[PDB]
């Protein structure tokens, strides 16, 4: 049932306000947590994201996290702003100047036991809790810093819950600072440990996306987040809606994942969509979903294999079709699906389609090809580490070299793992 | 092929036709079993929070 | 008369549970609210429907029966559902987490804090039985309650009732039915600890069952309403004579003495015909002879597989409707030399017949037309290991590289149970190439 | 795009087809335990029948048929005569023959063979047997010696009736064996490929030493190995159709159809329709085929006869061109798409 929903740092407060926006559009929730929908398929599972208030209004179990007020002053004014619960906006004063050693073991350090408080009475409120999702960056300081130190506060107090993660990866095409392989490197580590399923979401990819097929010359971080919104909203599907598939987090992490260290997911969206009519046919959404240019990974899945797969078809169509068209990309491409895991695809459809679209699809990979994403946060970081060059940042609240030593080390060996099954 | 044992009823037969003739562990032990891995898993989640705690 | 306990586990023993009681109240005229006008004897008896029907003052009949679901959501549309006035309260029973798909946790996270409450429910009904002669389980393969609960169950009815027969009904996993990738493990997992607490097991492919449903139903995707209403006739068929008048199978017992001589082999094929959709407009009713026939084309099996490429060790006629012996012996002998029936050295070539002379109830609103004759064959040939080879094949790719198995020792098992029951599945392969197979 | 699997290195004729399939460009060859193939190549021994037709969404079809190896083992291709009411004990193109069991092991007709045998040399019949296996063969007149041999080796052996008249081509007063392909497709329709080749003996037969057995077996092996005259008559000695047929028109006033193919063709028909029931794939959740290699002996009436069935059989090298692109032909791109070589058998008399 319940998931409590957390949102730290600049990037992760602007996707996840995006996010919610989406969603409560979808279940019929207006701003001011007012339902006005026509269906009661809406408000068959608002219980996993939202809680009931007074008046039954409906209101997100979302925990809204940063180390300055700028962004969450900006998400209370948006266009969704009221419709949080005003104690669980939890902010420090002082930033975390894109430093991971700050939002990890200093400023965030002082801010993160208030952050409990509010998870704790969310928890405490949740007929049965399943666990947590996290949106957040991990190229700057909050988000990726203190949003890995709230991941193992929340496994210390919750040892048995999911924790669920939608991370969004740095990239040179859309960057805010040269330390960002470093602020990544230290969380990926963080992540391999204590998430049991990561959204991967590069922002290179997101890129390329609005710039080659969505025809956007000059993309902004609104256009990378309209297509965050579209894919975490595909991905959530079952958690929201009703279906002969549940809303639970546990068995979609017991079947996507069969070594505990791979958990990094490669997701894809279609049709891509900036903010057209044409009908989408069946065989089109399956090819495109597939396609490599509709992941938000800036990985080749032709370079890897897949170990599994999930895909969720949405709106009205023919699952004969649906069927058909997964069993011919597994049959026509068997080559790039591990043969040592039978029948690693699984295929969900939900009758409700997004807004705007009468079909589309949403693509979940664990792909081995995902090394690439982390072989080339590596090189990014190893170019910078071999001269020591930005470390006084990090040596200046505390941290040591040997702790970036540990988590390259830690991220090559992630690395070697995945490879390790692309042969096997 | 040989019709044997016929049985009627009012709800039915029954008969046998024949073409051709011929040529646990403890109570203790489960709680036992059970209480094993409960302790394998008490352990596993103790070197979790040991770690944590480090 | 000797009573029976049936023990719905996991989603898919409840959903096929709830088909199968439907189906019974429909044969035995019992209405949803518990009454039975024809039963004349208010408040008690012995008739044959008493081993499954128990009887209240009020005229109530309540099945001798426990639903057992780790998580809510399936026994909750019971509790709510148009048979909600049958079952006593006490008789559903659900957690609020469930297994996730995993063996271990079914069987030793989840299972150890709740199999003491399912035993003192199981218990209650075992109490008003003047003689109990067992117990008809059913349960999925390859979910984690279906798979790991109900091992835990097998293990401790054999403690707690060591001289009672238990038969169990066993959905054996296929991909075209939604299906977790981990089932192949959940499936021989299960069998390996219920193997020697489990006297006859009727094993269901919904590969088979599926395939029936689009091929002799025109439903080209089949939901588990269809499946359950199709298999809940298959499991009538198969104890109809427990519950209605006969001399054939009218015990548990007679179930292992008729069709299972070496205990661990105890899978009987079954095979049902015919299967007619009730939206064929113009239909011509099938023969003694026509029905008997498609009980041996493997497309009307519960599990795809060739007998004619193994032995058979039993094998029973159980029809329903318009049917006399003398045409089931014409029907025989004419199959005799049209088809390859080889039955091992140390068995006789013969078949228990069983009519009951009522034919097949359909639900009103079912997939199935009703029909003049239907007959169900239970067959104990050694080809059925052929659904064995397949699961154990698939065991072997996944386990060659450990893939999932850190979920399993996360619950507390150790690794050494997985080569374990796939030992014993090796051995139980080989049992059946030894009965069934002569050297080439 | 079609798929396929290979799981027969050593198949002479398989390797064929599958490179014949490849330059389709409609065919991928997958990897040997990838499961998501059209067409199973399979191996000979343990081919796992039984996983094949669960794939939802494939069409599967194997180049083997389960079952068929009763026609193409020794020992079995007896037992299936003399138990088959359709071939009968009383079947006029199988040489009279016997399953023995070794004493070792210890069903087995060793003293109802001796009663033939006894019947014969008291009825001065010509007496020489041939015992044999599925190299270790022994032809003698001696029963008392046969019957020892057999137990010396450790597995079952049958016991046949040796074809003492024996049709032999001149110039050369020389024994022959013909090898017939069939292939049978997923309809169970029974082609006869219309190429054979007559495996020659390059030795003149001679009837009074069975001791040296190079002039009585016309193995390919035995004939390139212990004879003095491989290659002097036939090129590798092998004889092909058209010139055996122009042999039968010149020296006997005969041709192949008439004199021995008519014979031929009614023995492959009654074979493949005996075990059909047993073996047909029609209404199975997957499909097969096979090729068979039959193996016939002429005696000198003209007379023709089965000695055995081959399975797994290799092709002529002359024919190995023609044979394979007929199996993708029929066999193949009949279930999966993308004037014949075969002669269809089949026969409708109304009784
Ligand atoms: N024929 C049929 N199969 C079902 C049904 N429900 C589930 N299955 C199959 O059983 C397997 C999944 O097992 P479930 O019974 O759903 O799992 P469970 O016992 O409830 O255990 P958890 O959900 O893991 O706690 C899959 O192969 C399903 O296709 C049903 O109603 N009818
Ligand atoms: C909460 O989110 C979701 C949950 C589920 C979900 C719910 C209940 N049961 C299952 C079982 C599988 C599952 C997953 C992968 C599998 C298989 C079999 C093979 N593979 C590779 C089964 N998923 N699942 C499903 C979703 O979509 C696919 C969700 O959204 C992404
Ligand atoms: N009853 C018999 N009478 C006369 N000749 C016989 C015979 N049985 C076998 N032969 C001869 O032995 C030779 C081969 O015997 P066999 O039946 O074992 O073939 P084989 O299996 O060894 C090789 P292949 O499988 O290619 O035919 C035949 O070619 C024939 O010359
Ligand atoms: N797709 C997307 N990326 C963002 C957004 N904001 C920041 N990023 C990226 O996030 C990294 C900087 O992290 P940021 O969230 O601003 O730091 P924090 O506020 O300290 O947690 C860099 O990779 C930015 O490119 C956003 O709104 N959308
Ligand atoms: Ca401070
Ligand atoms: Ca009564
Ligand atoms: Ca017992
Ligand atoms: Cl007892
Ligand atoms: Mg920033
Ligand atoms: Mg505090
Ligand atoms: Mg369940
Ligand atoms: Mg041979």
């Amino acid at each position: 049932r319940e998931i409590v929903h957390i949102q730290a740092g600049q990037c992760g407060n602007q996707i996840g306000a995006k996010f919610w926006e989406v969603i409560s559009d979808e279940h019929g929730i207006d701003p001011t947590g007012s339902y006005h929908g026509d269906s009661d398929l809406q408000l068959e599972r608002i219980n996993v994201y939202y809680n009931e208030a007074t008046g039954n209004k409906y209101v997100p179990r979302a925990i809204l996290v940063d180390l300055e007020p700028g962004t969450m002053d900006s998400v209370r004014s948006g266009p969704f702003g009221q419709i949080f619960r005003p104690d669980n906006f939890v902010f420090g004063q002082s930033g975390a100047g894109n430093n991971w050693a700050k939002g990890h073991y200093t400023e965030g350090a002082e801010l993160v036991d208030s952050v409990l408080d509010v998870v704790r009475k969310e928890s405490e409120s949740c007929d049965c809790l399943q666990g947590f999702q996290l949106t957040h960056s991990l190229g700057g300081g909050t988000g990726s810093g203190m949003g890995t130190l709230l991941i193992s506060k929340i496994r210390e107090e919750y040892p048995d819950r999911i924790m669920n993660t939608f991370s969004v990866m740095p990239s040179p095409k859309v960057s805010d600072t040269v330390v960002e392989p470093y602020n990544a490197t230290l969380s990926v580590h963080q992540l391999v440990e204590n998430t049991d399923e990561t959204y991967c979401i590069d922002n290179e990819a997101l890129y390329d996306i609005c710039f080659r097929t969505l025809k956007l010359t000059t993309p902004t971080y609104g256009d990378l987040n309209h297509l965050v919104s579209a894919t975490m909203s595909g991905v959530t599907t079952c958690l929201r809606f009703p279906g002969q598939l549940n809303a639970d987090l546990r068995k979609l992490a017991v079947n996507m994942v069969p070594f505990p260290r791979l958990h990094f997911f490669m997701p894809g969206f279609a049709p891509l969509t900036s903010r057209q009519y044409r009908a989408l046919t069946v065989p089109e959404l399956t090819q495109q979903m597939f396609d490599s240019k509709n992941m938000m990974a800036a990985c080749d899945p032709r370079h890897g294999r897949y170990l599994t797969v999930a895909a969720i078809f949405r709106g009205r169509m023919s699952m004969k079709e649906v069927d058909e068209q997964m069993l011919n990309v597994q049959n026509k491409n068997s080559s790039y699906f591990v043969e040592w895991i039978p029948n690693n695809v699984k295929t969900a459809v939900c009758d409700i389609p997004p807004r705007g679209l009468k079909m589309s699809a949403t693509f979940i990979g664990n792909s081995t090809a995902i090394q690439e994403l982390f072989k080339r946060i590596s090189e990014q970081f190893t170019a910078m580490f071999r001269r020591k060059a930005f470390l006084h940042w990090y040596t200046g609240e505390g941290m040591d070299e040997m702790e970036f030593t540990e988590a390259e080390s830690n991220m090559n060996d992630l690395v070697s793992e995945y490879q390790q099954y692309q042969d096997a | 092929m040989e019709v044997i044992e016929l049985n009627k009823c009012t709800s039915g037969q029954s008969f046998e036709v024949i073409l051709k003739p011929p040529s646990d562990p403890s109570l203790e032990e489960i709680q036992k079993k059970l209480e094993a891995a409960e302790e394998r898993r008490k352990y596993q989640e103790a070197e979790l929070l040991k770690h944590l705690a480090e | 008369m000797r009573e029976c306990i049936s023990i719905h586990v996991g989603q898919a023993g409840v959903q096929i549970g709830n088909a199968c009681w439907e189906l019974y109240c429909l044969e035995h005229g019992i209405q949803p609210d518990g009454q039975m006008p024809s039963d004349k004897t208010i408040g008690g008896g012995d008739d044959s429907f008493n081993t499954f029907f128990s009887e209240t003052g009020a005229g109530k009949h309540v099945p001798r029966a426990v639903f057992v679901d780790l998580e809510p959501t399936v026994i909750d549309e019971v509790r709510t559902g148009t048979y909600r006035q049958l079952f006593h309260p006490e008789q559903l029973i659900t957690g609020k987490e469930d297994a996730a798909n995993n063996y271990a946790r079914g069987h030793y996270t989840i299972g150890k804090e709740i199999i003491d409450l399912v035993l003192d429910r199981i218990r209650k009904l075992a109490d008003q039985c003047t003689g109990l002669q067992g117990f008809l389980v059913f349960h999925s393969f390859g979910g984690g309650t279906g798979s790991g609960f109900t091992s835990l169950l097998m293990e401790r009815l054999s403690v707690d009732y060591g001289k009672k027969s238990k038969l169990e009904f066993s959905i054996y996993p296929a991909p075209q039915v939604s299906t977790a990738v981990v089932e192949p493990y959940n499936s021989i997992l299960t069998t390996h600890t219920t193997l020697e607490h489990s006297d006859c097991a009727f094993m269901v492919d919904n590969e088979a069952i599926y395939d029936i449903c689009r091929r002799n139903l025109d439903i080209e995707r089949p939901t588990y309403t269809n499946l359950n209403r199709l298999i809940s006739q298959i499991v009538s068929s198969i104890t109809a004579s427990l519950r209605f008048d006969g001399a054939l199978n009218v015990d548990l017992t007679e179930f292992q003495t008729n069709l299972v001589p070496y205990p661990r082999i105890h899978f009987p094929l079954a095979t049902y015909a015919p299967v007619i959709s009730a939206e064929k407009a113009y239909h011509e009713q099938l023969s003694v002879a026509e029905i008997t026939n498609a009980c041996f084309e493997p497309a009307n099996q519960m599990v795809k597989c060739d007998p004619r490429h193994g032995k058979y060790m039993a094998c029973c006629l159980l029809y329903r409707g318009d049917v006399v012996p003398k045409d089931v012996n014409a029907a025989i002998a004419t199959i005799k030399t049209k088809r390859s029936i080889q039955f091992v050295d140390w068995c006789p070539t013969g078949f228990k017949v069983g009519i009951n002379y009522q034919p097949p109830t359909v639900v009103p609103g079912g997939d199935l037309a009703k029909v003049q004759r239907a007959v169900c064959m239970l067959s104990n040939t050694t080809a059925i290991a052929e659904a064995w080879a397949r699961l154990d094949h698939k065991f072997d790719l996944m386990y060659a590289k450990r893939a999932f198995v850190h979920w399993y020792v996360g619950e507390g098992m150790e690794e050494g149970e997985f080569s374990e029951a796939r030992e014993d599945m090796a051995a139980l392969e080989k049992d059946y190439e030894e009965v069934g197979v002569d050297s080439v | 795009m079609y798929t396929f699997v290979v799981r027969d290195e050593n198949s002479s004729v398989y390797a064929e087809v599958s490179r014949l399939l490849l330059a389709t460009g409609q065919w991928k060859r997958l990897r040997k335990d990838n499961p998501r193939f059209n067409l199973m190549l399979g191996e000979r021994n343990r081919l796992p029948f039984g996983r094949l037709g669960h794939e939802p969404g494939l069409v599967q079809l194997v180049n083997y048929y389960r079952g068929a190896d009763k026609l193409c083992r020794k020992a079995s291709l007896v037992k299936l005569i003399k138990t088959s009411p359709e071939l009968s004990e009383s079947c006029t193109w199988f040489p009279e023959s016997y399953v023995i069991y070794p004493t070792n092991l210890k069903t087995d007709e060793r003293e109802v063979f001796l009663a033939a045998y006894n019947r014969r040399r008291e009825g001065r019949e010509g007496n020489v047997w041939i015992a044999k296996s599925s190299e270790g063969i022994l032809i003698s007149s001696e029963a008392s010696e046969l019957l020892d041999f057999i137990d010396e080796q450790g597995q079952v052996h049958v016991i046949q009736k040796y074809l003492e008249k024996p049709l032999l081509l001149e110039p050369g007063h020389r024994k022959f064996d013909i090898r017939s392909w069939v292939l049978v497709d997923h309809l169970y329709n029974i082609y006869l490929y219309r190429e054979g080749v007559l495996r020659t003996s390059s030795e003149p037969y001679n009837s009074a030493n069975f001791q040296d057995k190079t002039c009585h077996l016309t193995n390919h092996c035995i004939q390139k190995e212990y004879s003095k005259n491989y290659g002097r008559y036939e090129e590798g000695n092998e004889m092909f159709f058209e010139e055996f047929n122009q042999y039968l028109m010149d020296a006997l006033n005969t041709t192949l159809e008439n004199s021995i193919l008519l014979q031929i063709k009614h023995i492959i028909r009654s074979c493949l329709m005996c075990i059909e029931p047993a073996i047909s794939t029609k209404h199975l959740h997957y499909q097969s085929f096979q090729l068979f290699g039959f193996d016939f002996m002429v005696d000198e009436e003209l007379k023709v006869w089965l000695i055995e069935v081959n399975g797994a059989p290799a092709c002529a090298q002359k024919l190995y061109a023609e044979l394979c692109q007929g199996i993708v032909d029929v066999a193949i791109s009949s279930v999966f798409p993308l004037t014949s070589i075969f002669i269809k058998l089949h026969h409708h008399h109304h009784h």
